[PDB]
């Protein structure tokens, strides 16, 4: 049943806000938390992400975290800003300066216990909590450093719940500062250890998609977050709408993760949309959703092998045609699925389509090609670290070079682990 | 082909036709097994909480 | 008269249980509130139907059933559904967190905390039994509860009721009907720990039921309701001799005497004919010969396999409807000449036949047309071992890389139980090949 | 794009079918144990028929009929012929044969076998026999020798009447056997390949010393090995049908069709129609085809005798190309679409 959602830092709160805007519009709930839909399917699984309020208003089970107040004041100002429980706005004043160390060890340590208090109050109001989802970036300081500190604290207090993240990967093409590879490498090690499933969202891929196929010449963070919103709505369909598949992350985790550390998923969406009218056929949805150009992680699926795949079709369509088309990408490209995991592609369907489309598909791949993302981050890390460049920002908050050496060793290990199964 | 042991009743009939003749662990062992798995779980959890405390 | 308690475990066992009890009520004239007008002995009895229903002072006819699911949503639909009044609240048992497709979580972790409550509820039903023969256990192979909790329940029932017989109806996993990727693991594991506790087990491959529904019912994408009403017809065929007057398979012990000479090889193949669509405008009724012949087509079996390439150890025909002995023997005669039916040397080549004159009843609004005669054949053939070969191979592919194993060890299971279970299945496949193959 | 896997590397004929299929541009080979194939070219031993026809969304086809080995093992075939009413103990085209189990193993016919021998010696009949199994063959008039020898070896053996009066080609006064390739498709059509071959002895047949077995054993292996005159008359000691026809026309005033082939087609049809109910895949969830090699003898009265059926034959070198193209055409592309080289064997007589 219930999921407790956390969004941390600048990117965490902007994507998290637009996620809650998108899915609240799906579920009919308006900016004041008042329902206004025409179907009861909108409310059957509404408890997974919402608490029912006095007056049977619906309030997101969402906690909003930052070390500065800027972005969260923009959220409270934003379209659905008032939908959020005001007690759930937890913010410091100093910021983290794009500094993992500040997020994880100094500034964030000061704030983290107050975040855990709001977590606890949301958990206690849950009939039966199944776990947590975090939206954050890995390239800054709050979502990266404090976000992973929170993930560590939450596992300590709830070691048997599911921890799930949507983690935005930094890219030099959409880059705020040079220290992103450092922040991301430090964060990735925390994620390997302390989450059950991580959706790897590559700002590189969101950029290329916005540029090469949506034809947006100058993509903003707004354009990037449109894609993220649509993808997040898609992967959480089973958590929010009635179906033969009930809303639980554990079963998804069990069927997607053959080895505990390899839980980094390559997401994808079709049709790729900027904010048209053409009917998309089921064969088209299927060919696109598997297209490397529709992947939100800038890795090439043909460079690795799929361990597991989950696919989620939305709209009115023939599941006979869906079944057929799914069977035919796997029968026509059986090379790219590991033969030692039989029937490793799962297909779900949901009658309700997202806003503005009559038919969509969401792709969720556990591919060994995701190593390309981690190698890329690792090469950027190493190019600075071999000169100890920009380390003083981190040693000044107490960190030692050893902890950097350990973190890159961990990520290179994770890369070797992916490679081992691409050749097995 | 012999038709034998015919039984009739108002519900139906039954018979046999022959074409051709021929040519546990304890309750305590269970509760022990269940407790041994439980302590393997509580150990691994202690190893995690020790790691988190480091 | 001796009573039989039905136990439904996990989603598959509960939903199939509901199909079965719906059918049973329709067959015995019991209405959804448990009233049976034709039951003239009010508040008591020892008729044949009493082996499955108990009676209350007010005239309520109550299934000798317990439903058990580790999460509430499936049995809640029983509690609120059209047969809500049929069952005593105490017979519907739900946890709140399920076994997540994990045998070890259903067996070890969640099982430890609910097994005593279930046995106590099972005991309340045993206590209103003048003479209990034992249990009918419905469960999936692939679910975490259906596999893991069931095997724990089977072990304890052996302890608490050691002289009783235990029959299973087990849904075998098929990728066409939504399937967890670790269901081969769950299957082998629950077969290994249940093998000595089960006297007779009827496997239903969801693949065969699915294809029967597409091919013979013209349902292009069958639902669980489609699948379960068909399974329910077959189960009803199999149990009708415990609920109705007759002299074949009158108690659970006869099932093992008649179908299982070797106790490990206790998996009879069910074949059922005819399955006819209720939307079929013009249908010409099939004869005794035609439906008995259909018992030897693989497309009609509950497990797709090829009985020509194996040997038989036993064979029963259960007919329902307009059937008389001499037509059966005429049909058998013609069939032995045109078909590969070889028995093991130490068994007679013969058929135990049971006829019940009431044709199959069909659920109103179901997919099955009413027919004038139907048959369910129960044959203990070694060809069913094909299903174990398929399962074991899939198990072998994954376990060679230890894929997903960490999920089981994390519930407190030791990796070695995997290889133990797989070794047992290795023996079982060889038993089957010993009995049913002579050397090339 | 159809998919296939190869699980017999040592098969001359399906190697060529493998390459023929790639060259279509519409077939891609998968790795041995990839289960998502359309076509399995399977192993000779322990082919896992139980795992076929369970892949959703894949029509699957294998190049072997499960159960067809009862035709293709010497002891099996004898038991099949004696026991099946369509073939009968009274079967005019099969040599008298008796299954003999060695004494270590202790069903077996060996004392109903000597009934026939004793009948024959007291009958002053030609009384050579041959003992064989599924290279270790004994041709003797001494029964008391033959059961000696079987039990020194450890596997089950067949004792069969020896064809003392074989047709001998001249010049050469020399023995031969005929090999026919027949293809049974998924529909159980029975196709005879129009080209057979005569595997000839290059030694004159001598009926007084069976101890030497090179004019008595027409195996291509033994002839290229032991016999002085390999290659002497025919290329590779293989005579083809156009020659053997012409010889029959000149030497004996008949043709291959009338004097021999009618009999051969009748034997093929009768064997495969006998086991069809046991091996047909007509209503099965996977489908079978298979290539067989039938081996016949001709006696001097131009009566044809079946000596064995081979379930995994090799082809004659010159014929590989045409046969293998034909297997793709009628066995494979029949199921997976992209003047015939086969004679369909069908007869429907009314009685
Ligand atoms: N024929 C049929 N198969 C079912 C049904 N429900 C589930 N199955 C199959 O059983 C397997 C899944 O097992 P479930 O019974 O759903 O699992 P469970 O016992 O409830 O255990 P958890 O959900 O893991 O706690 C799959 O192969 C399903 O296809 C049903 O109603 N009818
Ligand atoms: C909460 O989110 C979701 C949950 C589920 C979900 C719910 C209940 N049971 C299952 C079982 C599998 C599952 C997953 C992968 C599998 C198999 C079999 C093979 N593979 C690779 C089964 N998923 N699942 C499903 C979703 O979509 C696919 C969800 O959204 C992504
Ligand atoms: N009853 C018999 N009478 C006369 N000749 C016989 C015979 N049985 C076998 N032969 C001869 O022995 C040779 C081969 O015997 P066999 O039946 O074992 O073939 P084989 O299995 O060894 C090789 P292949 O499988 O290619 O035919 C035949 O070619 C024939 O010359
Ligand atoms: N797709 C997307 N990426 C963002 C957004 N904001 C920041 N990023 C990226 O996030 C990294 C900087 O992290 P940020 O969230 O601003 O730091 P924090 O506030 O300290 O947690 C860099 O990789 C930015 O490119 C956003 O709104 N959308
Ligand atoms: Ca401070
Ligand atoms: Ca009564
Ligand atoms: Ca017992
Ligand atoms: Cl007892
Ligand atoms: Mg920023
Ligand atoms: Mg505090
Ligand atoms: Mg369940
Ligand atoms: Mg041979």
């Amino acid at each position: 049943r219930e999921i407790v959602h956390i969004q941390a830092g600048q990117c965490g709160n902007q994507i998290g806000a637009k996620f809650w805007e998108v899915i609240s519009d799906e579920h009919g709930i308006d900016p004041t938390g008042s329902y206004h839909g025409d179907s009861d399917l909108q409310l059957e699984r509404i408890n997974v992400y919402y608490n029912e309020a006095t007056g049977n208003k619906y309030v997101p089970r969402a906690i909003l975290v930052d070390l500065e107040p800027g972005t969260m004041d923009s959220v409270r100002s934003g379209p659905f800003g008032q939908i959020f429980r005001p007690d759930n706005f937890v913010f410091g004043q100093s910021g983290a300066g794009n500094n993992w160390a500040k997020g994880h060890y100094t500034e964030g340590a000061e704030l983290v216990d107050s975040v855990l208090d709001v977590v606890r109050k949301e958990s206690e109001s849950c009939d039966c909590l199944q776990g947590f989802q975090l939206t954050h970036s890995l390239g800054g300081g709050t979502g990266s450093g404090m976000g992973t500190l929170l993930i560590s604290k939450i596992r300590e207090e709830y070691p048997d719940r599911i921890m799930n993240t949507f983690s935005v990967m930094p890219s030099p093409k959409v880059s705020d500062t040079v220290v992103e590879p450092y922040n991301a490498t430090l964060s990735v090690h925390q994620l390997v250890e302390n989450t059950d499933e991580t959706y790897c969202i590559d700002n590189e891929a969101l950029y290329d998609i916005c540029f090469r196929t949506l034809k947006l010449t100058t993509p903003t963070y707004g354009d990037l977050n449109h894609l993220v919103s649509a993808t997040m709505s898609g992967v959480t369909t089973c958590l929010r709408f009635p179906g033969q598949l009930n809303a639980d992350l554990r079963k998804l985790a069990v069927n997607m993760v053959p080895f505990p550390r390899l839980h980094f998923f390559m997401p994808g969406f079709a049709p790729l949309t900027s904010r048209q009218y053409r009917a998309l056929t089921v064969p088209e949805l299927t060919q696109q959703m598997f297209d490397s150009k529709n992947m939100m992680a800038a890795c090439d699926p043909r460079h690795g092998r799929y361990l597991t795949v989950a696919a989620i079709f939305r709209g009115r369509m023939s599941m006979k045609e869906v079944d057929e088309q799914m069977l035919n990408v796997q029968n026509k490209n059986s090379s790219y699925f590991v033969e030692w995991i039989p029937n490793n592609v799962k297909t779900a369907v949901c009658d309700i389509p997202p806003r503005g489309l009559k038919m969509s598909a969401t792709f969720i791949g556990n591919s060994t090609a995701i190593q390309e993302l981690f190698k890329r981050i690792s090469e950027q890390f190493t190019a600075m670290f071999r000169r100890k460049a920009f380390l003083h920002w981190y040693t000044g908050e107490g960190m030692d070079e050893m902890e950097f050496t350990e973190a890159e060793s961990n990520m290179n290990d994770l890369v070797s682990e992916y490679q081992q199964y691409q050749d097995a | 082909m012999e038709v034998i042991e015919l039984n009739k009743c108002t519900s139906g009939q039954s018979f046999e036709v022959i074409l051709k003749p021929p040519s546990d662990p304890s309750l305590e062992e269970i509760q022990k097994k269940l407790e041994a798995a439980e302590e393997r779980r509580k150990y691994q959890e202690a190893e995690l909480l020790k790691h988190l405390a480091e | 008269m001796r009573e039989c308690i039905s136990i439904h475990v996990g989603q598959a066992g509960v939903q199939i249980g509901n199909a079965c009890w719906e059918l049973y009520c329709l067959e015995h004239g019991i209405q959804p509130d448990g009233q049976m007008p034709s039951d003239k002995t009010i508040g008591g009895g020892d008729d044949s139907f009493n082996t499955f229903f108990s009676e209350t002072g007010a005239g309520k006819h109550v299934p000798r059933a317990v439903f058990v699911d580790l999460e509430p949503t499936v049995i809640d639909e029983v509690r609120t559904g059209t047969y809500r009044q049929l069952f005593h609240p105490e017979q519907l048992i739900t946890g709140k967190e399920d076994a997540a497709n994990n045998y070890a979580r259903g067996h070890y972790t969640i099982g430890k905390e609910i097994i005593d409550l279930v046995l106590d509820r099972i005991r309340k039903l045993a206590d209103q039994c003048t003479g209990l023969q034992g249990f009918l256990v419905f469960h999936s192979f692939g679910g975490g509860t259906g596999s893991g909790f069931t095997s724990l329940l089977m072990e304890r029932l052996s302890v608490d009721y050691g002289k009783k017989s235990k029959l299973e109806f087990s849904i075998y996993p098929a990728p066409q009907v939504s399937t967890a990727v670790v269901e081969p693991y769950n299957s082998i594991l629950t077969t290994h720990t249940t093998l000595e506790h089960s006297d007779c087990a009827f496997m239903v491959d969801n693949e065969a039921i699915y294809d029967i529904c597409r091919r013979n019912l013209d349902i292009e994408r069958p639902t669980y309701t489609n699948l379960n009403r068909l399974i329910s017809q077959i189960v009803s065929s199999i149990t009708a001799s415990l609920r109705f007057d007759g002299a074949l398979n009158v108690d659970l012990t006869e099932f093992q005497t008649n179908l299982v000479p070797y106790p490990r090889i206790h998996f009879p193949l069910a074949t059922y004919a005819p399955v006819i669509s209720a939307e079929k405008a013009y249908h010409e009724q099939l004869s005794v010969a035609e439906i008995t012949n259909a018992c030897f087509e693989p497309a009609n079996q509950m497990v797709k396999c090829d009985p020509r390439h194996g040997k038989y150890m036993a064979c029963c025909l259960l007919y329902r409807g307009d059937v008389v002995p001499k037509d059966v023997n005429a049909a058998i005669a013609t069939i032995k000449t045109k078909r590969s039916i070889q028995f093991v040397d130490w068994c007679p080549t013969g058929f135990k036949v049971g006829i019940n004159y009431q044709p199959p009843t069909v659920v109103p609004g179901g997919d099955l047309a009413k027919v004038q005669r139907a048959v369910c054949m129960l044959s203990n053939t070694t060809a069913i071992a094909e299903a174990w070969a398929r399962l074991d191979h899939k198990f072998d592919l994954m376990y060679a890389k230890r894929a997903f194993v960490h999920w089981y060890v994390g519930e407190g299971m030791e990796e070695g139980e995997f290889s133990e279970a797989r070794e047992d299945m290795a023996a079982l496949e060889k038993d089957y090949e010993e009995v049913g193959v002579d050397s090339v | 794009m159809y998919t296939f896997v190869v699980r017999d590397e040592n098969s001359s004929v399906y190697a060529e079918v493998s390459r023929l299929l790639l060259a279509t541009g519409q077939w891609k080979r998968l790795r041995k144990d990839n289960p998502r194939f359309n076509l399995m070219l399977g192993e000779r031993n322990r082919l896992p028929f139980g795992r076929l026809g369970h892949e959703p969304g894949l029509v699957q086809l294998v190049n072997y009929y499960r159960g067809a080995d009862k035709l293709c093992r010497k002891a099996s075939l004898v038991k099949l012929i004696k026991t099946s009413p369509e073939l009968s103990e009274s079967c005019t085209w099969f040599p008298e044969s008796y299954v003999i189990y060695p004494t270590n193993l202790k069903t077996d016919e060996r004392e109903v076998f000597l009934a026939a021998y004793n009948r024959r010696r007291e009958g002053r009949e030609g009384n050579v026999w041959i003992a064989k199994s599924s290279e270790g063959i004994l041709i003797s008039s001494e029964a008391s020798e033959l059961l000696d020898f079987i039990d020194e070896q450890g596997q089950v053996h067949v004792i069969q009447k020896y064809l003392e009066k074989p047709l001998l080609l001249e010049p050469g006064h020399r023995k031969f056997d005929i090999r026919s390739w027949v293809l049974v498709d998924h529909l159980y059509n029975i196709y005879l390949y129009r080209e057979g071959v005569l595997r000839t002895s290059s030694e004159p047949y001598n009926s007084a010393n069976f101890q030497d077995k090179t004019c008595h054993l027409t195996n291509h292996c033994i002839q290229k090995e032991y016999s002085k005159n390999y290659g002497r008359y025919e290329e590779g000691n293989e005579m083809f049908f156009e020659e053997f026809n012409q010889y029959l026309m000149d030497a004996l005033n008949t043709t291959l069709e009338n004097s021999i082939l009618l009999q051969i087609k009748h034997i093929i049809r009768s064997c495969l129609m006998c086991i069809e109910p046991a091996i047909s895949t007509k209503h099965l969830h996977y489908q079978s085809f298979q290539l067989f090699g039938f081996d016949f003898m001709v006696d001097e009265e131009l009566k044809v005798w079946l000596i064995e059926v081979n379930g995994a034959p090799a082809c004659a070198q010159k014929l590989y190309a045409e046969l293998c193209q034909g297997i793709v055409d009628v066995a494979i592309s029949s199921v997976f679409p992209l003047t015939s080289i086969f004679i369909k064997l069908h007869h429907h007589h009314h009685h």
